[PDB]
């Protein structure tokens, strides 16, 4: 038997990382960027009018008048969109409209406002200065500034920034593969109608969704039946596409033994229980010439969850690369009484809740199926040689936050 | 600060 | 003109709850039961052995205060009944059905094995490490209620039980169009005169965020009647629809025209900065809310997290997830319009020496380097450096 | 309590 904390060392320091991949921006929300990303073209890409008024040459309406101290002809209208190239000529005015492509050798809008705004023949009233009321080509971007730096989360303004400047695939650090699969000779799909030695197979499903409220990409594969070989074989497919696998019914007696030697011939399988309860039994190995992380676990669903949210999850948040998200852990008082076992550290999944009046943290024990695997938002944490909880005692929660 | 039910 | 709060007031009354639906247990995770599931069965349907060993009757091991005989074995899943005569052993796996008439495993590790007889070295009483028959569940209880979220464990229980779909309250469906003859998709290479398509990914995105079930339609081209049958085509299968490029510049007249076709559309302006300049509407015979959204981004974005949000948390009928607001002290100046509510995207941080909160206010930028919104009060008119403020955080 | 850059 090894402590929690041997345990928990072993399988986070064999985590691996998912190789990092070239995606469509749209599937990398919430994804870290594993890449600098530099704008190529420039935004806007070409100029535009900042207002409505007339693209001008402003030496041709007071421009270049010294600070310290007749109308122009209106060769076209251009609103936004517009796709035909213009070219300015000396001494001529466009009539432009907000968002519109500026004519080429124009420098200046020149604002309605300020003109007496003719038709065909257009009247400065104010003088405008080169550059003023245009949005120049690359105001907001230039090619070659960052858009997006490696090690950033990718959100909706960055997946838009990322459409601004063009680019529809980014290389992004991927959520880690996990395979999920259950082995029993008595386990039979939900869809089934069991009989006399016959189970439903909860804990694909159950683990299959604790991996994917840690942040796994989860493949359920559900239950591998058959012969050795043929589990062999199963259990091979999954390591060619994943970073984390978990087994239900692997480890707990001799009924296993047949798997277990298959796991032997494709890694190094390790079966030491953990001094903790419920959960003391269970196994971990390292799959293949890459040694992909193999959680074997046991068929009761309680101890299954409470392994997963003990070992799993932290290996899925360090193979994720993003925060750890480790648990928040509360000092409550106990509301009812829980018995633990000398030696074993404990954890009881439990209802954490606010005391209406004095505002301290309250916790009441579950620990059957039904209670197991009922609400709770906690498990209560018991040292090794603690054995007792009376109502009243202050106690470590572990706080299990929704999702 | 946590956001748990309630109780009295 | 309305206030923040007046238009804030009008698209929450206008929420649409999806209807519940039932489907696969495995999509479920993070959804809302919408009924009440009861089991039918007992769990475990029969008693089974909760270890490896031998099944016995406790009176014969000394539980009711020699060698018994191992006259068979039994593995999990087997099927054929089996009956156990007094004074006899039976080697028994985790799992496995117990023998009838049997009562007790005595663990292998308890258990003194010949090649043909066992000896215990200490009793077991009866039913001891035994599961029996409705010990995990029984008829008639509660798998799942009515308004429990489901997580890992009630999708476990739901599988306990049999149930491979359940009815439960969907996200709310959102489809995202962008209006402009101007746009083109990221994937071509825009010409003279045109624009990449921004919003329809950065808002698909956002939607995702605020818990929307989201269909990105993309640009919507064509003559008034065209964009008609895209918008009535997103109304069928829709509770919100985000349009950009509905307000603002020209050439949307005609979409305004079809949109008043089918349904009362709102464009009164909101006293805010920026996102002033925007519609809303109900469509339809169900009023399915529709958000009119400028084509500037940073405004959308801004629009989309002040009013679409909310409507998609309320649809969602969960938690309304509102965003916590720090006090901040600001780093650099800020001006706004008297009567205005400025919501400023901006750089909130942790004092490198104090642990006191700094905001410092940001297209490029704003669209980077953000994780926060100044929210200026309508009378507030001018920020300077050190004044402390409301940063709207955005987790 | 907040996740935030210095
Ligand atoms: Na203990
Ligand atoms: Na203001």
């Amino acid at each position: 038997m090894r402590s929690v904390e041997q345990q928990l060392s072993i399988v986070t320091e064999a985590a691996v990382a998912p190789e990092p991949v070239r995606i469509a921006i749209a599937e990398a929300l919430g994804l870290m960027c594993a890449e600098e990303v530099q704008a190529s073209r420039a935004l806007p890409g070409f100029a535009q009018a900042a207002i409505d008024g007339y693209a001008v040459r402003a030496v041709d309406v007071g421009g270049e008048k010294s600070l310290s101290q007749k109308s122009l002809p209106v060769v076209g209208e251009v609103a936004a969109g517009s796709q035909q190239p213009l070219r300015l000529q000396p001494k001529q005015a466009v009539m432009v409209h907000t968002g519109a492509p500026l004519p080429m050798l124009a420098d200046a809008v020149l604002p309605m406002a300020w003109s007496d705004r003719g038709r065909k023949r257009v009247t400065a009233q104010r003088p405008v200065r080169s550059g003023e009321f245009v949005r120049k080509e690359g105001d907001d971007i230039q090619p070659g500034d960052i858009a997006v730096s490696a090690g950033a989360v990718l959100g909706p303004a960055q997946i838009g920034l990322l459409a601004a400047v063009g680019r529809s695939k980014v290389l992004v650090y991927p959520r880690p593969r996990m395979s999920v699969i259950s082995v029993g000779a008595e386990l039979v799909d939900i869809d089934r109608q069991p009989g006399l030695g016959q189970v439903y197979d909860v804990n694909s499903y159950s683990l299959a969704a604790a991996g994917r409220e840690a942040g796994a990409d989860v493949y359920r594969y559900g239950i591998a039946a058959g012969e050795p070989r043929r589990i062999k074989e199963i259990i091979e497919s999954q390591m060619l596409r994943s970073e984390i696998i978990v087994i239900t019914g692997a480890v707990g007696g001799a009924g296993s033994a047949g798997v277990r030697q298959v796991l032997n011939e494709l890694g190094d399988i390790d079966t030491e229980r953990v001094a903790m309860h419920p959960g003391s039994v269970q196994g971990f190995g390292l799959l293949g010439e890459n040694k992909i992380p193999c959680f074997l676990l046991p068929s009761n669903p309680v101890a299954s969850l409470v392994i997963f949210e003990t070992f799993v999850r932290p290996v899925v948040r360090m193979s994720l690369g993003k925060s750890n998200a480790a648990r928040r852990v509360v000092r409550a008082r106990a509301l009812n009484h829980v018995v633990s076992v000398a030696g074993r550290k404990g954890f009881i999944r439990s209802r954490l809740m606010r005391d209406a009046e004095t505002q301290d943290y309250l916790v009441e024990a579950l620990g059957h199926l039904l209670a197991g695997l009922s609400e709770a938002n906690g498990m209560i944490r018991i040292p090794e040689d603690v054995t007792e909880i009376r109502p009243g005692d202050v106690v470590d929660v572990i706080f299990l936050a929704q999702g | 600060d946590l956001d748990v039910p309630s109780f009295l």
